[PDB]
Protein backbone atom coordinates (compact mmCIF):
# COMPACT_ATOMS: atom_id res chain seq x y z
CA UNK A 1 0.00 0.00 0.00
CA UNK A 2 2.93 2.60 -0.33
CA UNK A 3 5.46 3.51 -2.68
CA UNK A 4 9.19 3.52 -1.94
CA UNK A 5 12.24 4.25 -4.53
CA UNK A 6 15.18 2.63 -6.12
CA UNK A 7 18.44 4.21 -6.81
CA UNK A 8 20.46 2.81 -9.54
CA UNK A 9 24.36 3.31 -10.29
CA UNK A 10 23.31 5.87 -13.33
CA UNK A 11 21.21 7.69 -10.53
CA UNK A 12 18.12 7.21 -11.87
CA UNK A 13 15.05 6.85 -9.54
CA UNK A 14 12.51 3.68 -10.26
CA UNK A 15 9.24 4.16 -8.64
CA UNK A 16 8.03 0.75 -7.13
CA UNK A 17 4.14 0.07 -5.85
CA UNK A 18 4.47 -2.52 -3.05
CA UNK A 19 2.77 -3.99 0.04
CA UNK A 20 4.71 -4.11 3.56
CA UNK A 21 3.92 -7.71 3.54
CA UNK A 22 5.54 -8.16 -0.34
CA UNK A 23 9.00 -10.15 0.57
CA UNK A 24 12.29 -8.97 -1.35
CA UNK A 25 12.04 -11.46 -3.92
CA UNK A 26 9.38 -10.24 -5.24
CA UNK A 27 10.31 -6.76 -5.32
CA UNK A 28 13.41 -7.69 -7.35
CA UNK A 29 11.21 -9.26 -9.92
CA UNK A 30 9.14 -6.21 -10.10
CA UNK A 31 12.38 -4.39 -10.66
CA UNK A 32 12.73 -6.83 -13.38
CA UNK A 33 9.75 -6.19 -14.97
CA UNK A 34 10.23 -2.74 -14.84
CA UNK A 35 13.55 -2.54 -16.15
CA UNK A 36 14.74 -6.08 -17.31
CA UNK A 37 17.75 -6.41 -14.64
CA UNK A 38 17.18 -10.18 -14.08
CA UNK A 39 17.27 -10.99 -10.20
CA UNK A 40 20.18 -13.37 -10.39
CA UNK A 41 22.97 -10.38 -10.05
CA UNK A 42 20.70 -7.88 -7.46
CA UNK A 43 21.08 -6.78 -4.83
CA UNK A 44 18.91 -4.27 -2.92
CA UNK A 45 20.87 -1.60 0.24
CA UNK A 46 18.53 -0.23 2.26
CA UNK A 47 20.75 1.61 4.92
CA UNK A 48 24.03 -0.62 4.89
CA UNK A 49 22.30 -3.98 5.14
CA UNK A 50 21.56 -5.60 2.10
CA UNK A 51 18.49 -7.46 2.19
CA UNK A 52 18.05 -11.02 1.84
CA UNK A 53 15.89 -13.00 -0.38
CA UNK A 54 13.64 -14.61 1.83
CA UNK A 55 12.41 -11.50 4.17
CA UNK A 56 9.75 -9.00 3.69
CA UNK A 57 9.83 -5.55 3.94
CA UNK A 58 8.32 -5.12 7.08
CA UNK A 59 10.87 -6.82 8.64
CA UNK A 60 13.40 -4.53 7.42
CA UNK A 61 10.98 -1.70 8.71
CA UNK A 62 10.54 0.02 4.60
CA UNK A 63 8.25 2.52 4.92
CA UNK A 64 6.66 5.14 1.70
CA UNK A 65 8.83 6.93 -0.13
CA UNK A 66 12.16 5.01 1.62
CA UNK A 67 15.16 5.09 -0.83
CA UNK A 68 16.64 1.67 -1.67
CA UNK A 69 20.14 1.06 -3.61
CA UNK A 70 20.85 -1.41 -6.44
CA UNK A 71 23.75 -2.56 -7.22
CA UNK A 72 25.13 -5.24 -9.40
CA UNK B 1 14.35 21.00 2.60
CA UNK B 2 12.37 22.78 4.62
CA UNK B 3 8.74 21.24 6.41
CA UNK B 4 6.70 22.20 3.22
CA UNK B 5 7.98 19.19 0.63
CA UNK B 6 5.78 16.98 2.90
CA UNK B 7 3.35 18.89 0.92
CA UNK B 8 5.40 17.57 -2.06
CA UNK B 9 5.35 14.11 -1.20
CA UNK B 10 1.72 14.39 0.16
CA UNK B 11 1.44 15.37 -3.66
CA UNK B 12 3.61 12.89 -5.61
CA UNK B 13 1.39 10.20 -3.85
CA UNK B 14 -1.88 12.09 -4.86
CA UNK B 15 -0.65 11.79 -8.50
CA UNK B 16 0.74 8.47 -7.99
CA UNK B 17 -2.84 7.11 -6.84
CA UNK B 18 -5.05 8.71 -8.88
CA UNK B 19 -3.01 7.85 -12.00
CA UNK B 20 -4.09 3.49 -11.22
CA UNK B 21 -7.25 4.25 -9.99
CA UNK B 22 -8.63 7.61 -11.57
CA UNK B 23 -7.23 7.18 -14.96
CA UNK B 24 -3.65 6.03 -17.04
CA UNK B 25 -3.84 9.85 -18.42
CA UNK B 26 -0.65 11.27 -16.28
CA UNK B 27 2.44 10.27 -14.50
CA UNK B 28 5.30 11.38 -12.45
CA UNK B 29 8.71 10.34 -12.08
CA UNK B 30 11.40 11.45 -9.53
CA UNK B 31 14.62 12.72 -10.40
CA UNK B 32 16.45 14.39 -7.09
CA UNK B 33 16.39 12.38 -3.71
CA UNK B 34 15.72 15.95 -2.26
CA UNK B 35 11.60 16.15 -4.21
CA UNK B 36 13.26 19.23 -6.58
CA UNK B 37 13.04 17.89 -10.25
CA UNK B 38 10.05 15.71 -11.44
CA UNK B 39 9.23 14.40 -14.87
CA UNK B 40 5.92 14.13 -15.52
CA UNK B 41 3.76 12.93 -18.88
CA UNK B 42 0.82 13.98 -19.82
CA UNK B 43 -1.54 11.80 -22.17
CA UNK B 44 -2.62 13.48 -25.47
CA UNK B 45 -6.26 14.30 -25.03
CA UNK B 46 -9.03 13.04 -27.19
CA UNK B 47 -10.25 14.87 -30.58
CA UNK B 48 -7.59 17.09 -30.70
CA UNK B 49 -4.07 17.32 -33.02
CA UNK B 50 -2.08 15.89 -30.03
CA UNK B 51 -4.48 12.98 -29.38
CA UNK B 52 -2.25 9.39 -29.13
CA UNK B 53 0.77 11.24 -27.83
CA UNK B 54 2.44 11.29 -24.47
CA UNK B 55 4.34 14.33 -23.78
CA UNK B 56 7.30 14.47 -21.29
CA UNK B 57 7.38 17.54 -18.67
CA UNK B 58 10.71 18.83 -16.74
CA UNK B 59 9.29 20.13 -13.20
CA UNK B 60 11.59 21.95 -10.75
CA UNK B 61 9.88 22.81 -7.26
CA UNK B 62 10.51 26.33 -5.68
CA UNK B 63 12.02 26.29 -2.13
CA UNK B 64 8.85 28.30 -1.17
CA UNK B 65 6.93 25.85 -2.97
CA UNK B 66 3.34 25.69 -1.59
CA UNK B 67 3.35 29.78 -3.15
CA UNK B 68 5.14 30.95 -6.02
CA UNK B 69 4.22 27.73 -8.35
CA UNK B 70 6.88 25.29 -9.72
CA UNK B 71 8.55 25.73 -13.08
CA UNK B 72 7.52 23.41 -15.68
CA UNK B 73 8.81 22.84 -19.30
CA UNK B 74 8.25 20.21 -22.05
CA UNK B 75 10.71 18.32 -23.12
CA UNK B 76 9.18 16.66 -26.15
CA UNK B 77 8.18 19.11 -28.74
CA UNK B 78 4.84 20.23 -28.82
CA UNK B 79 2.90 22.39 -31.68
CA UNK B 80 0.87 24.79 -29.49
CA UNK B 81 0.29 28.47 -29.68
CA UNK B 82 0.95 28.57 -25.50
CA UNK B 83 3.82 26.23 -25.55
CA UNK B 84 7.22 27.54 -27.22
CA UNK B 85 8.14 24.90 -29.86
CA UNK B 86 11.84 25.13 -28.85
CA UNK B 87 12.47 26.31 -24.95
CA UNK B 88 9.25 24.30 -24.03
CA UNK B 89 8.41 27.29 -21.68
CA UNK B 90 4.74 27.39 -21.32
CA UNK B 91 2.44 30.52 -21.11
CA UNK B 92 -0.16 29.59 -18.62
CA UNK B 93 -1.69 31.92 -15.77
CA UNK B 94 -1.24 29.43 -12.57
CA UNK B 95 2.46 29.20 -13.73
CA UNK B 96 3.07 32.37 -13.27
CA UNK B 97 -0.32 35.02 -12.17
CA UNK B 98 -2.79 33.37 -10.71
CA UNK B 99 -0.93 30.50 -8.83
CA UNK B 100 -2.57 29.78 -5.54
CA UNK B 101 -1.70 27.96 -2.36
CA UNK B 102 -4.03 24.53 -2.21
CA UNK B 103 -3.32 23.84 -5.90
CA UNK B 104 -1.75 20.59 -6.56
CA UNK B 105 0.81 18.39 -9.11
CA UNK B 106 -1.90 16.64 -10.74
CA UNK B 107 -3.82 20.20 -10.64
CA UNK B 108 -1.13 21.56 -12.75
CA UNK B 109 -1.25 18.49 -15.29
CA UNK B 110 -4.64 18.23 -15.55
CA UNK B 111 -4.53 22.04 -16.37
CA UNK B 112 -2.09 21.39 -18.80
CA UNK B 113 -3.81 18.80 -20.90
CA UNK B 114 -6.92 21.18 -20.74
CA UNK B 115 -4.78 23.50 -21.83
CA UNK B 116 -3.54 21.59 -24.55
CA UNK B 117 -7.18 20.75 -25.26
CA UNK B 118 -8.49 24.28 -26.01
CA UNK B 119 -5.39 26.98 -26.81
CA UNK B 120 -5.10 30.69 -26.15
CA UNK B 121 -3.63 32.38 -29.16
CA UNK B 122 -4.66 35.72 -27.71
CA UNK B 123 -2.50 35.25 -24.89
CA UNK B 124 0.75 33.09 -26.68
CA UNK B 125 4.42 31.89 -26.10
CA UNK B 126 5.31 31.33 -30.12
CA UNK B 127 3.92 33.82 -32.08
CA UNK B 128 4.19 32.06 -35.35
CA UNK B 129 2.05 28.96 -34.45
CA UNK B 130 -0.28 31.41 -32.79
CA UNK B 131 -0.40 33.07 -36.57
CA UNK B 132 -1.15 29.88 -38.25
CA UNK B 133 -3.94 28.82 -35.38
CA UNK B 134 -5.45 32.01 -36.22
CA UNK B 135 -5.14 32.23 -40.06
CA UNK B 136 -5.55 28.81 -41.12
CA UNK B 137 -6.73 26.57 -38.53
CA UNK B 138 -6.90 23.11 -40.72
CA UNK B 139 -3.25 23.22 -41.61
CA UNK B 140 -2.61 24.02 -37.86
CA UNK B 141 -4.50 20.56 -37.65
CA UNK B 142 -2.60 18.82 -39.88
CA UNK B 143 0.79 20.60 -38.90
CA UNK B 144 0.45 19.59 -35.16
CA UNK B 145 -1.10 16.08 -35.78
CA UNK B 146 2.43 16.20 -37.41
CA UNK B 147 4.21 17.18 -34.85
CA UNK B 148 2.76 14.67 -32.23
CA UNK B 149 3.22 11.76 -34.61
CA UNK B 150 6.71 12.53 -35.01
CA UNK B 151 7.62 13.23 -31.39
CA UNK B 152 5.52 11.99 -28.66
CA UNK B 153 4.45 8.62 -30.41
CA UNK B 154 1.00 10.17 -31.41
CA UNK B 155 -0.02 6.91 -34.52
CA UNK B 156 -0.83 8.51 -38.16
CA UNK B 157 1.08 11.25 -40.00
CA UNK B 158 -0.20 12.84 -43.43
CA UNK B 159 1.92 12.11 -46.10
CA UNK B 160 1.82 15.18 -47.96
CA UNK B 161 3.72 16.56 -45.37
CA UNK B 162 5.94 13.30 -45.07
CA UNK B 163 6.30 13.61 -48.70
CA UNK B 164 7.84 16.85 -48.19
CA UNK B 165 9.94 16.24 -45.59
CA UNK B 166 11.45 13.20 -47.34
CA UNK B 167 12.67 15.58 -50.41
CA UNK B 168 14.00 17.92 -48.12
CA UNK B 169 16.11 15.70 -45.75
CA UNK B 170 17.39 13.93 -48.66
CA UNK B 171 19.18 17.35 -49.67
CA UNK B 172 21.27 16.19 -46.57
CA UNK B 173 19.42 18.46 -43.81
CA UNK B 174 18.33 18.03 -40.40
CA UNK B 175 15.13 16.19 -40.13
CA UNK B 176 13.87 18.28 -36.66
CA UNK B 177 15.60 21.53 -38.61
CA UNK B 178 13.95 20.94 -41.53
CA UNK B 179 10.37 20.09 -39.40
CA UNK B 180 10.30 23.27 -38.22
CA UNK B 181 11.57 25.00 -41.17
CA UNK B 182 8.28 23.77 -42.75
CA UNK B 183 5.97 24.16 -40.23
CA UNK B 184 6.65 27.67 -39.38
CA UNK B 185 7.39 28.95 -43.29
CA UNK B 186 3.39 27.64 -44.41
CA UNK B 187 4.54 24.27 -45.40
CA UNK B 188 5.73 26.14 -48.78
CA UNK B 189 8.91 23.78 -49.84
CA UNK B 190 9.97 26.60 -51.55
CA UNK B 191 10.58 29.45 -49.44
CA UNK B 192 11.90 26.49 -46.60
CA UNK B 193 14.57 25.80 -47.95
CA UNK B 194 15.44 29.18 -48.56
CA UNK B 195 15.49 29.81 -44.90
CA UNK B 196 19.73 29.25 -44.25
Amino acid sequence: KMFIFVKTLTRKYITLEVEPSDTIENVKAKIQDKEGIPPDQQRLIFSGQQLEDGRTLSDYNIQEFSFLHLIS
Amino acid sequence: ANIAVQRIKREFKEVLKSEETSKNQIKVDLVDENFTELRGEIAGPPDTPYEGGRYQLEIKIPETYPFNPPKVRFITKIWHPNISSVTGAIKLDILRDQWAAAMTLRTVLLSLQALLAAAEPDDPQDAVVANQYKQNPEMFKQTARLWAHVYAGAPVSSPEYTKKIENLCAMGFDRNAVIVALSSKSWDVETATELL
